[PDB]
């Protein structure tokens, strides 16, 4: 259920456990924002079933953060490969511990909430996710000036 | 496939949760909005008694307004009134007038595109986002000022009780164009009045229609919301019957599934072991 | 049904006295059609639902 | 003069002839009351019923024996029998007589109707009872709209009907006994 | 809560406990009818709202954390602060340290009184009631 | 769950019509007619073919959904679908002239 | 789609197609939950509709006939002609009638580099899509 | 009677019972059906509601009391009078109270000529349309 | 969902006679009186059957 929607590596978040998820081995910072994640995205799992049929209209504007934070939690799971570039695109990312940390601590407390939710499917850390966001807008931005010319009369 | 059935009764179980719960909520919105639905059923009577009421009437120009809802669980109020309004923009017609559609809230302009597209003019929506005030529905008369008909064609439900919303056709006339004309009974009965207004007739009635066209769209609105709740109110209750049969009827299923695995999985230890024994 | 029917059969009225049964009886999954109580059912002549 | 032969019984029998049977007949807010014009009687003697209406509550449904009516040419008087009369109203206060006691509602402007069978009915737009108005922010409001005059007969209007309702109250309650 | 069971049930509660865990049962119970309603926020009851904000006071109340069992005078000081409502100030993403924020500033002498005596006492109901509000709870 | 009256119009369209299909496909049989009453009727595959055409097609969208039901072809839908209307009127005017006097 | 996988990838893919068929399953993705949500018809979105719109015509492209096997560089056009729109404003209940028009219609020459390059060469990633326009479709 | 079905005993049935039990099993499936269409009550048509309570009224006459088994003639007779007119102004629920009074207050050779003709004659229909009329019907 | 007084009069008065009777099906035992206080009451067939 986490492949079919295209996230790879297709982990789920919650079923998937750890005995180094203790907050005396990996810090409080580290605990905290996995924890806080897990929160989130079981929030948001519990919203899925009057999302499905009624259509996120009804929801006070403190499910619907819970909602996008959530979606850009669960892209921002998603990473490219260096053994799947074969498949699908994308050169691989390594992503540091540190630098994971940071980035889900920044887009759980509203630090990423402006940013739109594809810009975290299938980037490294959270400054690919800024500069594949500035780059979609630049895209959007350059998507409508071709549509003059390529029509005919190429130049040889 | 035993794991299937589990999700099935899962899913059918939160929805009936759900629908249990927007009962609730619908009649928890439609009891204090009641009370200004009947607050508001007083004020369209002065004009009424005093307007008259002329629905066959050959305006040269007319207006229409089917106000609909905005959320769409209603249970067949609006595509009624739809049905309602081309019964009624089939019979007014008898000289090649011209009409102006015209609907309030989301679930008139995905219909009344369906059946009237050309016509079709201005849409309003978000009408149900907070509350019905006067201010807004005078904002939307006077948008409907906007074009200058010789009539104007209200379509709302009226709420009667938590079972019965009838359809009501209201108009409203222009004041020189045909309301003192379809006064003109062998005479007039419009001049048995005083007018004790600042100017002449002529525009004592153009601000009197205006008020009534207010008067006429906030009952509407008004009203046509407690008709959307309360039926809401019902059918989110036949929702709840039919999530609590079809759970009845899954868990009847998913307990036959389950005895038969029992019994299935049982036959194939037994097989095994007396190949052995 | 014969072991259950062993029994609930001695468990009636003579011409001498009576025995009346009451029994505590288990639904074993929320499911009175499994056979313990499809079985046990037969015989019950009366229940007596005790609710929270 | 009258082509147009409509009604609440009209509308319902050419309405048979197009729309189909299945849809039964659309209603028309006249049949929602039983109060008319044209109709005689509704006096019985001395009161006469007013129907004093706004748009969000209804202040007064009973009978009365007189009412005060700030018309658009000053504060007149209605008895049971009067003429029949559509009256623009100013920003003025309302008053029904019952007997010995009376009700104060400021109303913000509207019309009041005196029917042919002498039945009224008082259409204003706000109306507030005397009592829960303050006389502290009309002087305030009033100074700052006594001041700006700009050039655009918009808000020319707007702030004439600021002078006029903020005079007429602070009149109406400064006298007050 | 809905299917965890005690057949012997409270007669082998700690007293002090059996005095306030028989309303933290109760409102948790309305909590499990009226949960997975509070989804439809702004659409309220105001008194089913009522039992949605106190079933969501006493559900983070009882929160540990791995390896910290706590004794059972601070547990019965920590349900009665919850179930009495001293706690309804503060909102529900909090109250895991409003508990800390109670133990700490409530004195340590009615602790033993409290394990001692193995009762909620009237004098010490007064007593931990009245130390139970000036407690510098996290609130905004 | 929700019912006919939060489905769109096109689907509305498809209920209506797959409820007219589905009556369609039923016919009485000429063996089935001892216990049943309703004679049995053979059915030609070129009359079967133009018949679900048509109510495919929207050429029988007017008639009503029980007009299909227990019918040969196209040709007794509509014979049905008159005969069905007619007795929406008649339902009495049996009072009289009739045959149950006492002398005759 | 949704349950159908190749575990070799894009290795062994016509290069193509593997440029085209790429955002093909794209927006088959988009197409195969915003088809089920409207399976109720809630609420509209007006771009969500376009993705419910775009990828019914991608379904309508991807049916085929029962034993006539299109080569490949037939293939490819017929998904360059949707991927690259040249079959949007096309009737939906029309695109497997309206995609004869592009094996007949379109230039016979076409098909011969394709099959000799294996990829649009951009002298034919621009001279293909002139000449999906120089076809004649029903509807129109 | 939607899932009843005997089919060897059909056209082997009583006579007069097989005249009179047609159109019984006829506006029974009716009633059904109107009742399967309108299963709450919102909507009342008027016109569905003569099958809506004649199938209330069959229904109330088909049910019968334990160790009581009746003769067929005395069957024929009140289903009769139920399938025709003769209990439409009795309400429903005394119903169990007009099928005896049917039963007793008729001619008992009406019985005897049933019984020995099998099927109801026009000379018996004539005295059954009779008979029937002038029972005093506990409905009235 | 509504009220208590949105119901009708001859509706209420069942809910107030399902009320007293719902009271009345409840019983003091004679060995629960050890540990109530208050004793036990055996009631007989016939008085049961007049006094609902």
């Amino acid at each position: 259920s986490i492949a079919e929607l295209g996230i790879y590596p297709a982990v789920d978040p919650l079923d998937s456990t750890s005995r180094m998820l203790n907050p005396n081995v990996i810090g409080a910072e580290h605990y905290n924002v996995a924890r806080g994640v897990q929160k989130v995205l079981q929030d948001y799992k519990n919203l899925q079933d009057i999302i499905a049929i009624l259509g996120m209209d009804e929801l006070s504007e403190e499910d619907k953060l819970t909602v996008a934070r959530a979606r850009k939690i669960q892209r921002f799971l998603s990473q490219p490969f260096q053994v799947a570039e074969v498949f699908t695109g994308t050169p691989g990312k390594y992503v540091d511990l540190a630098d994971t940390i940071s980035g889900f601590q920044g887009v759980l407390t509203g630090k990423y909430d402006d940013l739109p939710e594809m810009a975290f499917y299938m980037v490294g850390d959270i400054k690919e996710v800024k500069e594949k966001a500035d780059k979609m807008a630049k895209d959007i931005a350059s998507r409508k000036e071709a549509d003059n010319k390529k029509v005919s009369e190429e130049l040889k | 496939s035993n794991q299937a059935v589990k999700q099935r009764i899962r899913a059918i179980k939160n929805i009936g949760k759900i629908t249990k719960a927007m009962k609730m909520v619908a009649a928890s919105k439609m009891k204090n909005a009641q009370i200004a639905v009947e607050q508001s059923r007083g004020l369209v009577d002065p004009f009424v008694r005093l307007f008259g009421d002329f629905p066959a009437v050959n305006s040269n120009k007319s207006v229409v307004v089917a106000v609909t809802s905005d959320k769409g669980l209603c249970g067949g109020l609006n595509s009624n009134i739809t049905k309602y309004t081309r019964a009624t923009l089939a019979t007014t017609e008898s000289e090649g007038k011209d009409v102006v559609v015209v609907s309030i809230g989301d679930k008139g302009r995905s219909q009344l595109t369906r059946i009237e597209s050309q016509r079709y003019q201005l849409a309003i929506a978000d009408t149900y986002k907070v509350r019905v005030t006067f201010g807004q529905a005078s904002l939307i008369v006077e948008e409907l000022i906007k074009h200058n008909p010789q009539s104007y064609q209200i379509l709302f439900n009226k709420f009667r009780s938590a079972i019965s919303f009838k359809p009501t056709v209201a108009t409203i006339l222009s004041p020189d164009l045909l309301e003192k004309q379809l006064e003109d009974v062998t005479g007039n009965s419009l001049d048995a009045y005083d007018i004790e207004a600042s100017h002449e007739r002529s525009d004592v009635l153009r601000d009197l229609t205006e008020f009534h066209l207010g008067v006429t769209l906030y009952n509407a609105m008004l009203e046509n919301n407690c008709s959307e709740h309360a039926s809401r109110m019902s059918a989110m209750e036949n929702s709840t019957k039919s999530a609590g049969e079809m759970l009845g009827k899954l868990t009847l299923d998913y307990n036959r599934k389950r005895q038969a695995t029992i019994t299935t999985e049982l036959i194939e230890i037994i097989a095994g072991a007396s190949a052995l024994m | 049904a014969t072991d259950l029917g062993g029994l609930q059969e001695r468990i009636t009225t003579t011409t001498k006295g009576s025995i009346t049964s009451v029994q505590a009886v288990y639904v074993p999954a929320d499911d009175l059609t499994d056979p313990a109580p499809a079985t046990t059912f037969a015989h019950l002549d009366a229940t007596t639902v005790l609710s929270r | 003069e009258a082509a147009a032969p409509a009604g609440p019984k009209e509308f319902t029998e050419v309405w048979n002839k197009k729309a189909p049977s299945t849809l039964i007949v659309p209603e028309f807010p006249s049949n929602y009351t039983a109060v008319k014009a044209v109709g005689e009687g509704q006096v019985h003697g001395d009161a006469f019923p007013v129907n004093f209406y706004t748009p969000h509550s209804i202040l007064s449904q009973a009978q009365k024996d007189t009412v005060v009516l700030p018309g658009v040419d000053g504060y007149f008087g209605v008895k049971a029998s009067h003429v029949p009369t559509i009256a623009q109203l100013k920003p003025g206060v309302v008053e029904l007589h019952s007997g010995a006691e009376s009700e104060k509602f400021f109303v913000s402007g509207g019309f009041a109707f005196v029917h042919p069978n002498g039945v009224t009915d008082i259409c204003v737009l706000e109306a507030a009872t005397l009592d829960q108005v303050d006389p502290a922010a009309v002087k305030s409001a009033l100074a700052a709209a006594s001041a700006a005059q700009p050039t655009d007969e918009f808000e020319q209007a707007a702030n004439r009907a600021a002078i006029e309702l903020y005079s007429a109250l602070e009149s109406a309650v400064e006298a007050k006994a | 809560v809905g299917l965890s069971v005690s057949r012997v049930g409270s007669a082998a509660q700690f007293p002090g406990m059996k005095q306030v865990a028989g309303t933290l049962k109760l409102e948790l119970a309305q909590y499990r009818e009226v949960a997975a309603f509070a989804q439809f926020g702004s659409d309220l009851d105001a008194a089913t709202q009522y039992v949605l904000e106190r079933g969501a006071r006493l559900t983070e109340m009882l929160k540990q954390k791995q390896f910290a069992p706590i004794p059972i005078e601070r547990q019965t000081v920590a349900v009665y602060a919850a179930t009495k409502g001293f706690l309804d100030k503060v909102r529900v993403q909090d109250i895991v340290a409003a508990e800390e924020a109670v133990i700490s500033q409530v004195n340590p002498a009615v602790f033993k009184i409290l394990k001692a005596n193995g009762k909620i006492t009237p004098a010490l109901d007064a007593h931990l009631k009245a130390e139970l509000r000036k407690v510098k709870l996290p609130g905004a």
